[PDB]
């Protein structure tokens, strides 16, 4: 029914699609799973502080790689955050950053 | 927050406990600052076990 | 034409006259209130299609 909000069992790590196959004398499950296959270390920037009353903090991902606004946490590209990607929460006291 | 895969890597253990406590219960980081020796009380709980 | 664009977030969807959908089973539960900023515009412009 839902790939999202599922405890890990369909596939190792990320799971994309689920299928049902008729095994003899039973039910066979076939699932599509995503494995990174590579890891590159990049410095995160746990949110930022701006003159606007709601600061930009990146809720979905830990931080921004460069310029305190980056979104290359996926397979490829170096796209910079336009602030649409990061939801704006109520400002929290921290040093020139959401932290 | 490991929403997808292990890409999120690691975060400070003490900070992670505070953030998880804030999500799980109304206790908040400002309230935790007001609270005194919260870590010592947690250590006492481990000692009791 | 303006930067905010029609988008599907809950049941959403709908056709002409922007959003005409009800989250509840009963029809017309919501008049069309929602608005909000749109993160990006997809291909086949003038439509998220």
């Amino acid at each position: 029914k839902a790939q999202s909000k599922r405890s890990g069992f369909c596939g190792q790590g990320t799971h994309i699609v689920s299928f049902v196959v008729n095994a003899p004398n039973g039910l066979y499950f076939m699932h599509v799973g995503y494995y990174p296959s590579n890891h590159i270390e990049v410095v995160s920037a746990y949110g930022l502080c701006d003159a606007a009353n709601p600061t930009n903090c990146i809720a979905p991902v830990n931080g921004y790689f460069i310029k305190t606004n980056n979104t290359r946490i996926v397979d490829e590209w170096s796209y910079t955050g336009s602030s649409f990607y990061a939801p704006e929460p109520i400002t929290s006291l921290n040093t020139k950053y959401v932290a | 927050w490991t929403a997808g895969l292990s890409s999120f890597a690691a975060i400070p253990f003490a900070q992670s406990i505070f953030y998880r406590l804030n999500g799980v219960g109304i206790t908040q980081q400002v309230l935790s600052e007001n609270q005194k020796l919260i870590a010592n009380k947690f250590n006492q709980a481990l000692g009791a076990m």
